[PDB]
């Protein structure tokens, strides 16, 4: 930790900080995230665990560099690649005109080619939110934030607690089945798609049952036509309203044809036939991709 | 993208090998020493109930460090502990804190103890954790099942599990072919069936090609009641897993 | 008896001393020019200090190894090529210039501290790695095959060699054993007029049809290099200790 | 260094000392040789860079494990595998008895394993000495410090100064020669041989000189007939007294015909001086056996 010069406080966690730092020997930027550790109590956390652990054979260019691990007395540095801030700052920042659509398409875009890569290699993100991912002034975005991400070589267990915020949440975990699939980062890319392009939330859920229908209401109540199985999952009650599916068009006014056949398919109700970031990338919609920089305010 | 896992994992599994013959190289340690951890090891997944994931997690853990690390006889649990303690991190929703480790070994070690070698382990492992495991290629395999067998399933997890406990011959073999061999034999003992045309044309493997893995594991399968280490017919015998520790096994595969 | 096992052995480190080839793509403040004035620079050091041929080359060789998996900004590019130099030495060197003499060449530019750590650095991400093959000793086995001897082709082989350092593209996705040997045949041509010999063949696998893309590239830097922006090794190889070997005139064909 | 439990001095060097330790972690007893770091004037010597880089390369039993590097803020640590004693110690406590012949027998053919290894994987030791060999209880024979050692994918040029201790020194050497070659360390090996032999150093010289001439005394001063060069190499002398050279079976009375066929073959003038390889098949070899060393701890 000699060769490093700090530059300042970019973000705070809940086992440590993060700062912007500077290789005093070669002049790279660094994100270096500091982890304090109790060495009485519990040892190397499992956000840490998990998260040097599946990044280290994550090399992409949309997905962010870990550079270095140094692990020592009591405590632990992981060395990142710097970008310069997050996808939720950059939509405040451009709430009075919104990201251009070009801008937009690259940012999906590039952001299923992270995903795919991470499902190639059976790594759940499982907290896509748009403060995890990071953009940088040549116009790349990456996935960060690997502390909840999971290898699934055997299938991954949902919890009753803890992760994706309530907003990016999906069906399937909101009516509370019993595993994760890849799925459930595409629905949170779909929502994220979606308030790019309308500068608001999808969902704003206040809570797990307003979550489940605020879906319902925009999407409709799933039966077990749209969805086999729904009527069978543990917190399914058949008391719930029936709402109409209504026109993508007025949920997403400015998007085109294409837009709106890709996000469809990115919300659709049953996660096996939800589009997987493969097949997403073979959309009609990025026929047209461009690479556009965007004016960050730093 | 269960194709691009399968072969993804296929790919990962020839790396994340240990050395097939360390133990000779070891100087305290014996391949008994390890038989009896191994089997420690599955009571303790008992006791706290962990994921069988984490159990084979944590043998593929000490298998590695110990393919790199002289470990006297004395310390050899320690090992295991830090290693079932970093399995459990990684795969357990929630892992049992420290404490609970420092406390299943009788207090022959500190916490702090503990806590160091977990460190050690992550340096000589270099954080890769994210090992393939016979368990999770089963896994991949039940999805080819014609239709779905509870029985076949457990006692092919049976079967992969004593793999865990003998180096000797199983260190030799890679997880994906000692899974191979695992289902074929589990689904020829309850079913009379075979390894099926469907997982042939997704692993390449034939019968024939499974056959070595296949006459140890059957004779794994055979001596399981006289081996010095039970834990794991134990823990077979649970209704969970449908007694299939009782079951007979086959007096001949007729390969 | 064991320079058959030594040039086998030395093969088998050559693909692992490797550092990958497009490694300055995805480096964002320096270029191949900036390394080519970085390594011309050395070839200055060399002859001031009087240092063996073998450092220059080593030092190449954990530069472009540092940055394959290290971002430097063009103000540290020097830094690493001194730390690098200096490390060359303490390896090869019989004595090696002492460090205040490393801080000395860079007119002040860099702190002996600074040099210091990162030589810290270098080993650290070398991993002490220290011992790698080069053209210079795959040449030097080489020359043990020649009938008979001819100090004007040793040197020529050498010269062309040492001007395959200085440019990344396109000389990073060649094994130094390849570029030895079209570098061998090369001057060995210009000068007496034969050709990769059939001992070199038995001993290397490497045929002249094998060499050729290596050779076409070595021929095309050998006929441009009286126009090439970095001049330290055209005018080191015009001394007498080298035969004044970079004034001969290159074949204007290789008849291949 | 927190994992390792310091438990005494073994050895004192130049750059650093060389402590006995235990992993307190693991149990495994570990040789950590310290070096201190002069970060202001030097860094890391050149010793230790050699030493690190050239021995990590070197995976063979008869060769002591570098098995790990500490390298940190002022101090730099190498950590290597522990045996038991040097065999200049064993020489010593063996005065009264003398190496019984089948573990000397032994322990040449391990060394010629060592160095068999080193010399196909480039590296010149250049320092072989009895207080650089270790040696463990189970019969084992190693190569250790490095610090000398060189790589030869290009000849290694000889010094002015400083090298291997005036007695295992090869005539080449002491006659000027400009390089090295794998025959020096043939030559040390040959020097050892005769004093595990004999229990005393076959050329025990003041000086060197007196080391040549010790050395012309008892195998005869070279011609050109015997070494084709001689006469020419820079620190040669015609003035040079000319002796006879004398029988082996009185140089080495206790060994057999093939044992005196074999040194003679690795004292050889001519740098026509046997390969470690050559000497592992000698007939000498054709009944080893890895006895146990009676070693006083
Ligand atoms: C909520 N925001 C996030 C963005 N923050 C921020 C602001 C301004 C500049 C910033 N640069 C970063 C950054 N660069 N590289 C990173 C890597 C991780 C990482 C950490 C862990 C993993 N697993 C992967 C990547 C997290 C954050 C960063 N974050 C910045 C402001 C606060
Ligand atoms: C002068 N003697 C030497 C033997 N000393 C000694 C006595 C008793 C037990 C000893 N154990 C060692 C030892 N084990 N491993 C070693 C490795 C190196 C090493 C160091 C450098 C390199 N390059 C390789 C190996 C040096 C010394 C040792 N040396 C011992 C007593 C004093």
């Amino acid at each position: 930790m000699e060769n490093f010069q700090k530059v300042e406080k970019i973000g705070e966690g809940t086992y440590g900080v993060v700062y912007k730092a500077r290789n005093k020997l070669t002049g790279e930027v660094v994100a270096l995230k500091k982890i304090r550790l109790d060495t009485e109590t519990e040892g190397v956390p499992s956000t840490a665990i998990r998260e040097i652990s599946l990044l280290k054979e994550l090399n992409h260019p949309n997905i962010v560099k870990l550079l270095d691990v140094i692990h020592t007395e009591n405590k632990l540095y992981l060395v990142f690649e710097f970008l310069h801030q997050d996808l939720k700052k950059f939509m405040d920042a451009s709430a009075l005109t919104g990201i251009p659509l070009p801008l937009i398409k690259s940012y999906l875009f590039q952001l299923l080619q992270g995903l795919a890569f991470c499902h190639s290699h059976r790594v759940l993100h499982r907290d896509l939110k748009p403060q995890n991912l990071l953009i940088n002034t040549e116009g790349a975005i990456k996935l960060a934030d690997f502390g909840l991400a999971r290898a699934f070589g055997v299938p991954v267990r949902t919890y009753t607690h803890e992760v994706v915020t309530l907003w990016y949440r999906a069906p399937e975990i909101l009516l509370g089945c019993k595993y994760y699939s890849t799925a459930v980062d595409i629905w949170s890319l779909g929502c994220i798609f979606a308030e790019m392009v309308t500068r608001r939330a999808l969902f704003p859920g206040d809570s797990e049952i307003d979550q489940l229908f605020r879906i319902f209401r925009t999407l409709g109540t799933p039966d077990e036509v749209v969805w086999p199985g729904v009527t069978s999952m543990p917190d399914y009650k058949p008391s719930f309203p029936k709402w109409a599916r209504q026109d993508f068009s007025k949920v997403v006014p400015p998007l085109d044809e294409d837009g709106r056949s890709l996000l469809s398919q990115m919300l659709h109700y049953d996660p096996n036939k939800r589009i997987s970031a493969k097949a997403a990338l073979a959309h009609p919609f990025f026929q047209d991709v461009t690479k556009p920089v965007p004016h960050l305010r730093l | 993208y269960h194709e691009d896992i399968h072969t993804y994992l296929r790919e990962m599994e020839v790396k994340c090998k240990p050395k097939v013959g360390y133990m000779k190289k070891q100087p305290d340690i014996t391949n008994s020493m390890r038989a009896i951890l191994v089997d420690w090891l599955v009571e303790v997944g008992e006791e706290y109930k962990l994921q069988n994931e984490t159990l084979h997690l944590a043998v593929n853990y000490i298998d590695r460090f110990l393919s790199s690390m002289s470990v006297l006889r004395g310390k050899l649990q320690l090992v295991g502990t830090a290693a079932m303690l970093l399995a459990s991190k990684f795969e357990e929703i929630y892992p049992p804190e420290v404490a609970e480790f420092v406390y299943i070994t009788d207090d022959t070690y500190t916490k702090k103890q503990v806590l160091r070698m977990e460190h050690l382990v992550l340096k000589v492992l270099t954080f890769d954790l994210a090992a393939p495991t016979v368990n999770q290629f089963l896994t991949q395999y039940f999805l080819h099942q014609q239709p779905a067998n509870c029985k076949v399933e457990s006692l092919a997890m049976f079967l992969g599990e004593l793999s865990l406990i003998d180096a000797d011959p199983y260190l030799k073999y890679l997880p994906s072919v000692i899974a191979g061999a695992a289902f074929h034999l589990a689904l020829y003992t309850v079913t009379g069936q075979s390894w099926p045309e469907s997982l042939i044309r997704k692993t390449g493997y034939t019968l024939e090609s499974l056959k070595p893995c296949l006459m140890d594991l059957h004779q794994t399968y055979l001596k399981a009641p006289q081996h010095a280490q039970q834990s794991i017919r134990e823990k077979y015998k649970n209704s969970k897993y449908h007694g299939v520790s009782l079951l007979n096994p086959p007096e001949t595969l007729n390969l």
